[PDB]
């Protein structure tokens, strides 16, 4: 049977600078028989594809920011945030591939309570904010687009048999 | 630069098949193995299979024996998935994904939108081609709603960089 | 008072077919035409047909011509529609309405959600490997019902600390 | 060809006090030849069933706040809020019953672009407006916990 990856919790609120804490419970241990444990944690920013964060449970990827540790073992883990900043909101997901089939977690959202000390940012942070809107529009704009692709179909369809 | 490169976006009706495609560059293909996984919209990562392109060799989740197909072409860098039969249970984002110690390399994603007529025959040609340019100007609507909305999310952010 | 009581929500696989209902108190059942009309939620709402219930006559919109069969009962004072062969583009809120200048009333709406397969690979599962996943699924629920929960109980505080020392 | 509805804004942002002006435009003329015109307007708060607020264009339905009006005429219709309370957020459409079939405009958002100005009637209303979204949401979440539990009883009991 497939494994259960339970995270906790689904949506996580925060302020920038907080500390953030995400955990994740597998339904049976991923500690490997050759004893690695293969636990990744991702991050996949609104409307971009995932990015690798940690692997086997606390191994940062090269070019991982300092700020994220990845820790447990068996069957609990938890990914760390040391101070929470506006590139950081996203999705997060645990995934597990000691065990056949490879499994997800449903995702962690971490996002604003109600956000902003904007002119305190600097103004990197604040172009980078406004680069990580631009895929957000581009998601919603295409699913825009393909719904009236299929409100055409059926119309240009009957015009052809006609 | 590692690239993995996916096939634009898909419009099907039910029952159909489509086969997509995810062109790697920037390393040798057939040293690491080609995952891929499915996506609905506002959900969770689903894993479907993968393919080891040095040897053709394929694992598939049980969830998609039969609707997944995996395979690869060597001369040309490029790993395919066909899905089969299409409902709209499958209409989601499906990203390809180089393995190695995890997920480190993954492709923009394949959005397939899986549509719905019989009635339209009792209208004339006319009025199909009007409601078909009446639909244009309903799109940009949307669109310039989406637009707006995003507008009054940037002016702040805009503002703080302006004020500096 | 006039009140149109529709019955509760359904699960229906595909291909299968659904009827419900539509009770009518407070009114005389055979003045007045019932209406059924579709929300698929995000989307405009569609008009079904009528049935008239003093004569028992009906009208279709050509777009549901086939789908759908209206009926009513003066003893009970009920409308009924059944839809037929669902797929999954028949997921959707349906309302009856009473009609005059315009639809005075409505029904609470019927919520009809047309599953999907997943038996194909479980038949090779142990009953206890099934029991156990069944089980889970509710703790799975109760998680993302409290999602919502908590997701509303923020949109509440700002209006009930304006109520609380106002 | 049956009649389309098509409406402007798709959104409207506002504070409870100012105008509202919601347009509906038709494909065909809505003038009857029996010289009436059969425009409707609704108003559906999220999780609820639609109310009638204007039948014929231009007449008010017993109950609707004065507050209210319509106007136009062939296809060109307009919905208008003198001063917008909190009861009248959410989403308003038109309809028309001149041609068969009856069709039905996709509908405004009516919205709130500060609650320490409101009363405490205002604000009660809001509150209770959140009931209905919840519960709409919170059954999505049942029913498709039912069509998940299906597959696995389906399973069980084919032993």
């Amino acid at each position: 049977m497939d494994v259960l990856m339970t995270q906790t919790p689904l949506s996580l609120p925060v302020s920038l600078g907080d500390q953030a804490s995400i955990s994740c419970r597998s339904s049976q241990s991923l500690l490997h028989s050759n004893r690695n444990t293969y636990l990744h944690w991702y991050l996949q920013k609104p409307g971009q594809s995932p990015k690798l964060l940690i692997y086997k449970v606390s191994n940062r990827f090269s070019g991982v920011p300092d700020r994220f540790s990845g820790s447990g073992s068996g069957t609990d883990f938890t990914l760390k945030i040391n101070r929470v900043e506006a590139e950081d909101l996203g999705v997060y997901f645990c995934s597990q591939s000691t065990h056949v089939p490879l499994t997800f977690g449903a995702g962690t959202k971490l996002e604003l309570k109600r956000g902003s000390f904007l002119k305190s940012w600097t103004v990197e942070d604040l172009q980078k904010r406004l680069l990580a809107l631009d895929p957000m529009m581009e998601q919603e704009i295409e699913e825009i687009r393909q719904k009236y692709q299929c409100k055409r179909q059926p119309i240009l369809d009957a015009i052809e048999a006609k | 630069e590692v690239q993995l490169q996916q096939s634009g976006p898909e419009l099907v009706k039910p029952g159909a098949s489509v086969k997509m495609s995810c062109k790697a560059s920037g390393y040798t293909f057939t040293s690491y193995v080609m995952h891929w996984v499915k996506q609905k919209p506002g959900q969770g990562l689903e894993w479907i299979g993968y393919i080891n392109p040095h040897n053709d060799g394929t694992k598939y989740n049980e969830k998609f024996k039969g609707k997944a197909t995996l395979t690869s072409d060597k001369s040309s860098s490029t790993a395919y998935m066909e899905l089969s039969s299409l409902t709209s249970e499958d209409s989601a984002v499906y990203y390809c994904a180089r393995k190695l110690r995890g997920f480190a390399y993954w492709g923009q994603g394949t959005l397939v939108t899986v549509c719905s007529y019989e009635f339209l025959k009792s209208w004339t040609v006319e009025d199909l081609q009007k409601r078909l340019l009446a639909l244009d100007p309903m799109m940009e609507q949307e669109i310039e709603e989406i637009r707006q909305k995003y507008q009054s999310k940037r002016q702040p952010i805009l503002d703080a960089i302006e004020a500096k």
